[PDB]
């Protein structure tokens, strides 16, 4: 309704909480925005989380509407040992 | 977590290969040790060898071991999807390419036997089932097939089936694709899969029918007709 989607966000059992959670949000927003909002609503590190959406990856530089999200789309949140850019950099510096 | 060397318990046998003739990190026994570490410490979610020295042990393997050894971690991290999936990331962006292929299969192999409403492995390996490098594509497709064996869901099957006609992919990729389609749809005898794989196996020529990996394609058919 009203151009807002109730995204079903799934958090790890490592953070002991409800496995399936509802997040009401818009669709004009971008990937940086979705990771930031998931992080603040569930108290996670926005740079240490990777969101998988509608059987795909987040298009971080692209908006939600373009990447294919809609109402009732599942979103798995995944933690990282380093930052999402540091996930590249850490190995990219060790040869 | 047990150590492959301790499973061999070289600390007690008379090491008749030692001293000067043991000071090499040769490929073959390193691959054997990685497989042993994966098998013995499987599903326990932790290791002492390839967690602390994760990158370091990988650096002393070579060639197909990277596609193997990295994927070995996936067996240790079985069914803790958010466990392995937080651990393969350091290798999801690895400078090494073969170990990237192993990691991209470990991601899927972690999801083997369990189904998630999110289908995380589907999401991760969907964009790499047509990767240009054969190793990346192979790891992605093997992991995705393992993550969804017996699922029979047609989105994955329709993502998989175009690879049969994809003659540009190396043959072993077609073999792994047939194997994945077979285990994803076991015994169902579904026409959508079956007719496609029958036409796939129908077109190969003499030099293709005799090659090493084609022998898997009939199995991909047979798996769809189990029992």
């Amino acid at each position: 309704t009203t151009g807002i989607a109730t995204i079903e966000v799934f958090l790890p059992p490592r953070l002991k909480k409800d496995r399936k959670n509802l997040l009401e949000t818009r669709l004009h927003i971008t990937g940086r925005e979705l990771r930031s909002k998931i992080a603040e609503t569930f108290g996670l590190q926005e740079n240490y989380i990777k969101i998988v959406i509608n059987k795909k990856q987040l298009q971080l530089g692209k908006t939600l509407e373009e990447q294919g999200v809609a109402h009732n789309v599942k979103a798995m949140v995944l933690e990282l040992k380093q930052s999402e850019e540091d996930a590249r950099k850490n190995f990219q510096l060790e040869e | 977590p047990k150590v492959p060397d301790d499973i061999y318990k070289t600390h007690l046998e008379n090491n008749r290969f030692g001293g000067s003739g043991s000071q090499v990190d040769s490929a073959r026994m390193n691959l054997a040790s990685s497989f042993v570490n994966g098998f013995v410490n499987a599903a326990f979610g932790q290791d002492k060898l390839l967690t602390d020295d994760g990158n370091k042990w990988l650096y002393k393997n070579k060639d197909h071991g990277m596609l193997s050894a990295a994927a070995s971690l996936g067996m240790i991290l079985l069914w803790d999807v958010d466990g392995g999936l937080t651990q393969i990331d350091k290798y999801l962006y690895s400078s090494e390419d073969y170990i990237k292929s192993g990691a991209l299969l470990a991601c899927g192999i972690v999801n083997s036997g369990v189904r998630n409403e999110c289908d995380p492995a589907l999401a991760l390996l969907s964009d790499y089932v047509l990767h240009n490098s054969n190793t990346m594509r192979l790891g992605s497709i093997f992991g995705l097939g393992l993550a969804y064996a017996g699922s029979n869901r047609e989105d994955v099957l329709t993502l998989l089936l175009p690879v049969m006609g994809d003659s540009k992919s190396s043959m072993e990729v077609a073999g792994v694709t047939a194997l994945a389609c077979g285990m994803i749809a076991v015994g169902s005898c579904n026409g959508d899969v079956t007719s496609t794989i029958l036409q796939t196996i129908m077109e190969k020529s003499e030099t293709e029918l005799k090659d090493t990996y084609a022998r898997w394609l009939p199995l991909g058919l047979g798996l769809n007709h189990l029992g």
